């Protein structure tokens, strides 16, 4: 139930 | 500047609880945190699948410090690398991505004591890890300050309380924000009564006694978060334990152990001079 991080972060 | 809280020390304001630690110098049942009450709170956050791993504090603007058995620990397979994780600081609400608030960052390298000890006990349950690149301070992110030995020995007494704060469980019941604890250190032979585990110097446990009435512990998802005290000497807020082990949370004759960061100053100090 964790809300989207933004995908800069995740690459 | 360690240790001074933008939103309290900075202003002369001073939290809802560090009375009661300060009187004393003479998570499950704990409270929510007040925005920017532990500036050094970091969040250890998988990637795949997002989720909490731990927690963790800021001790300088690229150097985070954990439990070594968050990233790793056979017995569960946990063998964490740099890329499996992310740095979240920060943060109040545990789920939600706080836009212009917290400040996600990437591991470069992770350092774990040579000597910890996860086969039996967990002794040297420490770990550091650099972050990539520099963290902005903020009104919500700040470096706690880490114990010298003469601040060690002066706070670090049965009965002087400390603050343990966390996303973990709150029951052995996910938190909304970030929980809060205050819990008295207790006495070497009380902690080593308590338990069939072998103690070290490296530990030392806190929590009240069943006849203490009042309650509190950390739980699952708390590890690798900080226990900090504030000294009465220069009113800075000094990380003085990890969050390490426990059986079972907040059970009546238990208590939790903590990672004693003084012991371990040297090491830190080697690694970050050294890779830092
Ligand atoms: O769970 C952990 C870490 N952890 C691990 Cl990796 C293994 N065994 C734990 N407890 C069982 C034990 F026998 F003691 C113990 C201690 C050391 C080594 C092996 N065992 O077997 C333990 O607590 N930390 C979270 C935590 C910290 C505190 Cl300070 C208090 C409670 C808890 N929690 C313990 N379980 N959930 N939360």
């Amino acid at each position: 139930d964790f809300e989207e991080i933004p995908e800069e972060y995740l690459a | 500047d360690c240790g001074l809280r933008p939103l309290f020390e900075k202003k002369s304001l001073e939290d809802k609880t560090e009375r009661e630690l300060l009187e004393s110098y003479i998570i499950v049942e704990g409270s929510d945190a007040e925005i920017g009450m532990s500036p050094w709170q970091v969040m250890l956050f998988r990637k795949s699948p997002q989720e909490l791993l731990c927690g963790a504090s800021l001790i300088s603007d690229r150097w985070v410090l954990t439990a070594a058995h968050c990233l790793l620990y056979p017995p569960w397979d946990k063998n964490f690398t740099e890329n499996d994780l992310l740095v979240r600081i920060g943060k109040h609400s545990r789920t939600r991505y706080e836009r212009n608030i917290e400040k996600i960052s990437m591991l470069e390298k992770i350092y774990i004591h040579p000597r910890y000890n996860w086969r039996e006990n967990l002794d040297r349950d420490i770990a550091l890890m650099k972050l990539k690149k520099p963290v902005a301070f903020s009104d919500y992110i700040h470096p706690v300050c880490l114990p010298d030995r003469e601040t060690a020995a002066s706070l670090l007494q049965a009965g002087y309380k400390g603050r343990v704060t966390g996303w973990g469980n709150l029951k052995e019941g996910q938190p909304s924000v970030l929980q809060v604890v205050n819990l008295p250190i207790v006495e070497r032979p009380v902690c080593k009564d308590s338990t069939r585990i072998r103690i070290t110097d490296n530990m030392f446990c806190a929590g009240y006694k069943p006849d203490e009435g009042k309650r509190g512990d950390a739980c699952e998802g708390d590890s690798g978060g900080p226990f900090v005290m504030k000294s009465p000497f220069n009113n800075r807020w000094y990380q003085m334990g990890i969050v390490s082990w426990g059986e079972g949370c907040d059970r009546d004759g238990k208590y939790g152990f903590y990672t004693h960061v003084f012991r371990l100053k040297k090491w830190i100090q080697k690694v970050i001079d050294q890779f830092g």
